[PDB]
Parts: C-alpha cells; structure tokens; sequence
C-alpha cells in the first residue's frame, strides 16, 4: 500500500537488521567458549587415537569384538545434527554425504542403521523415511558425558550381538573459523587400517591379569571419547556457521533497506507533486 | 500351518477376482453413461444448430 | 485480467432457468469484445432470457455515461411487474471516465483525481434503483393487475482496480454504496486459484438470509474457518514442530482451497454444492490426497447423479436440510467413498 | 473515561495491562514471521502465547448477528468481564488453546469450548 | 506362499486399475470424435441451408 | 487464446503449470533475499530449481538479434516448446545445469550445450 | 516541518511508548533541547548526565534483552540499569 505503509515496512527490516546483529554476537561468544571445550577435550582423545594405533599393532591380540574385523552385512551410522535453526547449509551438506555413502552400502545391498543426535536429523532422515534405531535431543549449550549415551548404548550392544558390522561417526569438523567440512570414519571394526606400532615392535606387549575386563572397559573409553569429541567439535562448527550467515543476513537487510528507501522518497515527492497540480488547476 | 495357510491364500484370492471384475464390469458402466451422454448431447447439439 | 466479466456472464448464464431475466450493458468495450461474449451466451441457452445493451469505444461521451441508465430503465420494468432482474454493469469506471471527459468539457471545477464532485451521486443514484420492492407498491404500479407479488432488481457492477490500490475516488465511492463486494487478485489467479476469489476482503452484508437452508447450515462455517487458515499458514512457515489442531487446521485449509476452485461455463446446482460442501465440513475429505481431490469430487458428482438423482431433486427443489438429509448424505459419502474410485 | 478517578483502580489497572501485553505481542509477532518462535525468550514465548489468548477472547457473538454467524449471541456484565482479562494475564488459563476464546462469550464457557474442540 | 498369493491379488488389482482408466478413456476418446461428428454435421448443414 | 477449447489441453495445462511455478519462485525470493536459499524446504528448493531452468529456456536467439550476439537464430515449432517445457516441469532434465537452458532454441539443444557446459 | 525549524527544542510524545505503559512517554534521543544545561539547576544539571548516558546504553542493549541470558556481565549491569531507570 502507500507511504505509511511502505515507512511501516522499512521499519520491520530495520528491527530485523537489529536481532540479526545481535545474534551475530551472542553466536561469535559461544563458539569461542565452546572451543575451548574442544580443545580441553582434543588432548584426551588425541591420546586414545594413539593408545589403538598401538592396539592395532601386535600379535598377542586375544579374541574381542569390538577390536577384530567382521564379514560386512549390516552398518550403523551416528549422525550429530542441530537443536536449532539458522546455521545455514550445516545440516544438509552433511546429510547428502552420509546419504551418499548410505546408497553406496545400500547399492550392493548391505543393509544400514542411524542412530541420531540432534532435533534436525530426526526430522530429515524420518522425511527421506530411513531407518533409526536410537534418538537424544536437547543437549543444548553443552551436554554431559553421561547424558549423550543411549545412541550408543543401542549401537555398542549392535555390534557386539553382531546385530552390526561396522559402526560410523558423521559429524562437521571445525577446520577455520569461518569454514568447516563434513566427515564420516569408522570406529568400529577399530580399522586396522590404522599404522602396526614397528617402532615399538620389540615391545610386545604383556596383559595384565583379567585382559579382558582391562581390554574392553579401555575400548569403551576409547568409543565413548570418540564420539564425545565429535559432537563437542560438530557444536563449535554450528555456533560458526551461526555467525556467518547472520553476518550476511545483517549485510543483506541492509541492501534492502537502501532500496526501499529510494522508492519512497519518490512516491513521497510524487504524492505531494500530484496533489498540488489538482489544487492549482482547481482555481478555475 | 501350510494346510491353513492355502484355504486363506485362496480366499483372499477369490477376494481379490470379485472385487476386480466388480471393476472392470462398472467400468463398462462408466463407459455406457458416458457413451450415452454423448449421444445425448450430440443429438441436442445437432437440435439447436438446426433450430438456430 | 482477473475474471471479473468471467464471474458474471456465468451468472447470466446459470439463470436460464431460474426465472430471472438478464440484462448486461457493456459500457466502452470493444464491439469485438461484446460480440465474442455474445456468442458465449449464444452456445449455452442464456442469450434468449438476456437483453444487451450496448455502447462501444467508439460512441460518444453521452452515449456512454447514460447507457447504465438505460439499462436500469429495462430491469425496472420486471421490478415492477413482480418479475426478477439480474443487471451487470460492465466497467462503470468507464462511465467515469466517460462522465470526466463530459464534465471538463463542460468546464466545470475538478475536484480529486480531476473527477467532479459529484461523481458519487452519479453511481448512488443509479445503485439504489436496484430494490425488492413489497407487494403493495407492485399492486399500485399495475392497479391492481399482479397482487401477492414482490418484484426485485438485483445488480452487479464491475470495477477495476489498478495495482489492488482500493483507495482510488471512484472503488472508494462504489465500495461505500454497495451491500458488499467481491474482491478477485492476480497472485490468487496466477497460483491457479480461479475463481480467484479472497476470502478475507471479500463479504456479503446480506449474508445467510439470501441462502437456501442446506447451504446456509454447510457454509458458514467455511469463510471465516479459510480466513483464519491463511493467518495460521503464515505464523507457520518456519515453525517444525506443529501441534495437531493446528496441523489439522493447516491441512483442512488446503483441501478447502483446492475444494473451490472450478472450471469456467460449468455451473453447479445447489446439490452438487451442497453435496460437495458436505464432503469437507464432515470430513470425509480429511484423508483424500490433495490433487485427488479435484478428481474425487468429479467422481461424487457422477456418482451420485446415476445412483441417487431423487435426493438431488429433492434438495435443488426444496432447499431443505434436515435428519433424514444429513442421514441420506451421510450414506451416499459413505457408500460412495467404499465403493468408488476417484 | 478510562482513568481510576472513574473506573476505579480495579478496572484501570486491568486494561492497562491488557494494552501493554498486546503491544508487547506486536513486536515480538515481526520476530517469529522471519526468526520463528523457537528463537524467542521464554518468557517472551510464554507472552506471546497469553497475548494470542487475549486477542481472541476480546471477540464476542451478538444476537444482531446470528444471521451472519448461525450462533446465539452473548451478554456480559462488566464485572465478569474484568474477572476474565485478570485470568488470562495470570496462569489460570495457560493450558487452553487459542481457539478455545474465538467468539466464546465469558470465561467460564471457554473452557467448555476447549473441551468440545 | 501367503505372502505371494497377497502378491498376486494386489498385481490383479493394479491390473484391474489399469483396466478401469483405459476403459473410461476409449469412451472419453469417442466422446469427442461424436461430438466433432455432430459439430461437422450441423455445421455443413446449416451453411448450405443459409446459401439457399 | 489461452482456453482450453481453442488451444487443447496439453498447451493449457502447460501454460498453467509455468504460471504456478513462476508464481511461487516470486513468493520466496522474499525469504531468499534476507535469510537466504539455505532455509527454505527440500520441496521449495527442487521449486526454485525448476523456475530457474524456467527463466532460462523462455530465453531465444532472434535471427534479427544476430548482429549484437552473434549466435545464429532458432526457430522452434510449437510442439518443441510443449515437449519441452512439460519434461522440465516433470523433471526430466533436473540433473542439467541452468547455463543448459539460456539461449537454445529447442530441448535437444540444452541437452548438446549440458555436454560441454 | 515549520514549527520544528522555528523552536528551540522539541519533546517528542510516542504512542508505542505510551501504549507500552511508559505513559510520560517521552521518546529520549530523538527528543532535544538546544538550551540544555544552561537552563537547568546545579544539583539537576550534575546528576542528569547519568540519566542521559543510562538511556543511550540501554537502547542498543535492548535489541540483546531476547537473548540477554548469555551476555558479559558488565553488558548485563547496563541492561539492568537501563531498564530501571526507564
Ligand atoms: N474460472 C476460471 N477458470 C479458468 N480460467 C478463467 C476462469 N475465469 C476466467 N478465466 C480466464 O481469465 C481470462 C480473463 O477473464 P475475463 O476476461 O473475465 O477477465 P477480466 O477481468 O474481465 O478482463 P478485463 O479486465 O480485460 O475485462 C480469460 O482467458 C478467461 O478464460
Ligand atoms: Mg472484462
């Protein structure tokens, strides 16, 4: 409509420039106070990437599940994924990905498991209309160690009854402040992939006594440390990917706001040019 | 279990053959009504032309 | 470009029946025009009951202007003889215009929008000759020829707007002389919306008292339940979780919208209507796949013009709506969407 | 006429606070159409939600439009009136849906029509 | 074999769905070949009759 | 001339599926211009990813438009533009690039322009 | 547009503000007296630069107060104090 209505419309673009901003902020803050949650935790699980890089190495491997390799019919994927909105193309670029690999098993038809972390994997692999066999939501800010777990509890329990045969982590890194890439890796077969320890080769190892309660409440430390660090490092990328699209939001309401700006500056001139001619020609 | 499993297996089947030639015997309804519009229509049309 | 003539030369047409006479003037169309309309009214039955009236763009300024009136003095003749009249004034803003060219050349003083002042009365004075009249004032025209007869004159006159801009001098005048208005727009139009009729801008200030009972029972409840889902619909849109009165409502506001649109020269009677309405308001709809929808009432209206035509007699005839209606209804919906396919 | 000096303090205070919850709501209402709800405070999510209520409790049936609504239409005293607002800015009414108010009549019978929604 | 004889029913009925809109469509396709019939009719009819 | 009755029912329904899509690129390239493409839908995304194929293949070389793009002119029956139009609508040609549609004259041609990009 | 180019100052009166409960009403920072202090008592012209420089803090932190949970707490005094001077 006219001029009071388009000045009421510049005024709603001018308040959403405002929040937009200020969410840019309040998101630039999390994602430093949550990198440093990343990098306390980067050293501890730096360190189990360096204790089965020798488990990986050896000959004196006894028989455990979660170490020794299987014939592959079944995989599980844990996905983590946002609670909340506006962190732009995160979630997706992710998901074609997983989806990708997904159809790559799904081709040659081994059969595939989620397990999902986060209220917008629920809701897109649920609309593509996959499978999910466990769910947590609401880990917010920062979640506890403890708090994450059922995923895990179900996918653990999967690949030890060999209800799986390879177990994934997908999340996005957090590689730059402003850019990060989405992954997916192998935990479970712990890949023996992974470098044998022949520097240490002369070292082979002695267990101590009851090898496999040390050996297997060791590789849930392992399993549970990985999956921690990847859901604490996808929570940075989110609040970064935050603060860059509400940077562009804030630039783009700008444009906006210049551009109907001009329009009414000359609906405001024209209104007033028009009238005045319907006067003047009146006094007749 | 085999032995029940067929008397169902052909009752369902008997199901499905009446229900389809229902189909197919009220599609040649479908057809006749709308084949006798047509004439209906096409005689009315020829009427007022000729009438006009 | 937004089925305004479209709107009422249907309403011309599905009076070939229904006793009413018609009568469209066509004020500063192109003859061309008026006669591909005339043809239109030729092909289907409507020209026998319809006079048109007549003054193209290349007539005078008086010529035009005064053709309403003209028009007006034919639809009093069945007013008051106890007869209805339908009249379509076709673009009375160009007998504006047609009144400012007169008006300027005449010198007289322009007021806003360079129209004269009494521009108003101009189209006041020709809307309120469109009346029902009481019995008595029909027995005293005629002395006492026709008694126990109550004669009317219903119009419908055509603005167009330029960009929606309602607050132009002569929509501003029409829109305050009129019983209501019905407001047909472009994005409606294009998103295939047609009739593109806005629900919400639209009204009827005679409203219930002008409907059949079935219709009026079914109805009232739609226009005001569409106006509210469009508001919802849009403090929607970024909203995941949605509550299930809500996602009930958004879903029931689509199958409606899609419910009313419909093809142009195919009228509906009162029984197709109400049938159809009927579908929605008891839900038997609620399940049906959207673009079904448009088949599966194509398929109810053959259905039951074959299987159960002495209820559509019934209700065209009568109008009514009672237990043993809605129990009949509710039968033929629930035998039709066993039995039938879309 | 709407002062205490007339109204008393009772009644002024009551629509006072009716129009800053409304007002308040009309801000909060450009947030959502582009951020969405979820984005929100919770407090200005829990006004946001009584300000909804309020707007359609204000709506009311009369008996000179049963023609337009099909519907019989409502009296209320003014004290009634005020006695419903003061329930819908505090708690005792969070629970009802927003279409449990529309064209209702008193309070006491919009939680008949949440029960029938 | 009860999962099967299931198979077979809805393959039947997909059949029979096939059938019900082919079966509407050839009379939709006559329809209109009629209808053009009565127009070309009338038509030439009408147009010799005026000549005359 | 755009009726049914004149026109058949093919061209129609084309010309009216154009129309809607086109239409509904309109209603969120205001969303898109502030939050941009990210947010939307899966299904308003595959819509602004046919209505910009859309755009494009309405694109022609004129053979009096010659002397200012120098690419030689194309006249194209009406039945290729149908066919064409139709297939994008249907998704047909979703795994093409928009630079295919710019500036060809017919459907065979985006998909000769999509081997070399 | 002529009574404002021939005062001295304006006092701006809002109907958001009024209809929001802030019933003076006056709109600051768009409000001005091209007098000031000169017109104004020692003990008022002393502590009125807090009231003024308050108001100017809690406009810009207002667009925070959504989301003021997670803030500095120096950004979270002004807010606070912006608020009740208001
Ligand atoms: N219900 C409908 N369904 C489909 N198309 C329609 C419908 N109603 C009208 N149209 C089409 O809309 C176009 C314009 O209709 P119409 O000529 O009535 O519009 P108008 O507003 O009278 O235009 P003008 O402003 O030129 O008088 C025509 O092509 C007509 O076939
Ligand atoms: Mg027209």
């Amino acid at each position: 409509a006219g001029a009071k209505d388009i000045r009421s419309k510049i005024a709603s673009v001018q308040n959403t420039q405002k929040i937009t901003k200020a969410m840019e902020m309040v998101a630039a803050s999390k994602m430093r106070k949550s990198q440093d949650r990343m990098a306390a935790s980067r050293p501890y699980a730096e360190t189990m990437r360096k204790v089965i890089g020798h488990l990986a190495h050896g000959n004196l491997e006894y028989k455990h599940p979660y170490l020794e390799d299987r014939d592959v019919k079944r995989v599980g994927y844990l996905v983590v994924s946002t609670d909340r909105g506006l962190a732009g193309g995160l979630n997706i670029n992710l998901f074609k990905k997983l989806l990708a690999e997904m159809k790559t098993w799904t081709d040659k038809g081994v059969q595939a498991d989620l397990a999902m972390i986060g209220s917008k994997g629920v809701s897109f692999f649920n609309s593509v209309g996959g499978n999910v066999v466990a769910q947590v939501t609401g880990m917010g800010d920062n979640p506890s160690l403890s708090e994450l777990i059922g995923p895990v509890k179900v996918m653990l329990q999967a690949y030890d009854e060999g209800r799986l045969d390879k177990l994934y982590i997908v999340s996005n890194k957090f590689i730059n402040t402003m850019s990060q890439v989405p992954t997916i890796s192998q935990l479970l077969p712990l890949p023996a992939s992974d470098d044998d320890d022949l520097k240490h080769k002369s070292w082979d190892y002695l267990y101590e006594p009851d090898p496999k309660a040390l050996l297997d409440t060791l590789l849930r430390r392992y399993v549970e440390s990985q999956v921690y660090q990847g859901v604490v490092e996808n929570l940075a990328s989110e609040q970064a990917a935050r603060m860059v699209a509400m940077k562009a939001a804030t630039d783009n309401g700008g444009s906006l706001i210049k551009e109907l700006q001009l329009v009414y500056n000359k609906a405001r001139q024209a209104s007033i040019t028009q009238e005045l001619t319907e006067i003047v020609s009146g006094a007749a | 279990d085999l032995d029940l499993a067929k008397a169902s297996a052909t009752d369902q089947l008997k199901k499905a053959k009446a229900e389809a030639q229902v189909i197919i015997e009220q599609a040649n309804k479908r057809r006749s009504q709308i084949l006798d519009e047509a004439k209906a229509e096409a005689e009315q049309e020829r009427t007022k032309i000729v009438a006009q | 470009q937004t089925g305004k003539t479209a709107l009422a030369i249907d309403a011309i047409i599905n009076q070939r029946d229904s006793g009413i006479k018609a009568i469209y003037v066509a004020i500063g169309q192109k003859a061309s025009t008026i006669s591909n309309v005339v043809r239109k009214l030729e092909e289907h039955g409507a020209l026998a009951n319809t006079i048109v009236v007549v003054a193209t763009a290349s007539e005078s300024a008086a010529l035009q202007y005064l053709a309403p009136y003209a028009g007006a003095a034919m639809g009093e003749y069945f007013r008051d003889r106890g007869e209805d009249a339908l009249i379509i004034y076709d673009d009375l803003s160009k007998q504006a215009v047609a009144y400012r060219q007169i008006s300027l050349l005449l010198r007289r003083p322009p007021g806003r929008e360079a129209f004269p002042g009494d521009v108003f009365y101009l189209h006041s004075r020709l809307l309120e000759r469109a009346a029902r009249v009481n019995a008595e004032y029909v027995e005293a025209f005629t002395k006492g020829e026709v008694k126990g007869k109550t004669g009317s004159l219903t119009a419908l006159p055509i603005i167009e707007t330029q960009a929606g801009d309602v607050s132009a001098f002569v929509p501003t005048n029409v829109i305050s002389i009129t019983d209501g208005q019905i407001f047909l727009e472009t994005n409606l139009f294009n998103a295939g919306i047609r009739p593109a009729v806005n629900p919400g801008i639209s009204v009827s200030r005679v409203g219930g008292a002008a409907q059949t009972k079935i219709m009026k029972k079914l109805s009232g409840g739609i226009r005001t339940a569409l106006a509210q889902y469009r508001e919802l619909a849009a403090f929607s849109q970024f909203a995941s979780d949605l509550d299930d009165a809500t996602r009930k409502q958004l879903d029931h506001g689509q199958k409606v919208t899609e419910l009313l649109k419909q093809k142009q020269y195919a009228p509906m009677s009162v029984a197709q209507q109400s049938l159809v309405l009927f579908a929605a308001e008891r839900g038997y709809l609620a399940d049906v796949e959207l673009s079904k929808i448009g088949s599966f009432e194509a398929a109810l209206l053959a259905y039951v013009d074959r299987d159960h035509a002495p209820l559509m007699q019934e209700i065209n005839q009568t109008g009514g709506y009672n237990d043993e209606i809605e129990g009949k209804l509710k039968g033929i919906l629930d035998s039709f969407k066993a039995t039938q396919s879309w | 006429q709407l002062d205490p000096l007339v109204v008393g303090q009772e009644h002024y205070d009551t629509a006072r606070g009716v129009q800053s919850i409304l007002q308040r709501y009309q801000e909060l209402k450009d947030i959502i159409a582009i951020l969405g709800m979820d984005e929100l405070s919770e407090e200005d999510k829990l006004v946001v939600a009584r300000a909804r209520k309020i707007q359609r409790f204000l709506s009311q049936p009369f008996f000179v439009a049963e023609v337009f609504t099909g519907s019989p239409g409502k009296y209320v005293s003014l004290k009634d009136t005020i006695r419903g607002f003061k329930g819908i800015m505090e708690g005792e009414y969070d629970h009802l849906p927003e279409q449990a108010f529309y064209m209702v009549g008193s309070i006491e019978e919009a939680v008949e029509k949440a029960k029938k929604l």
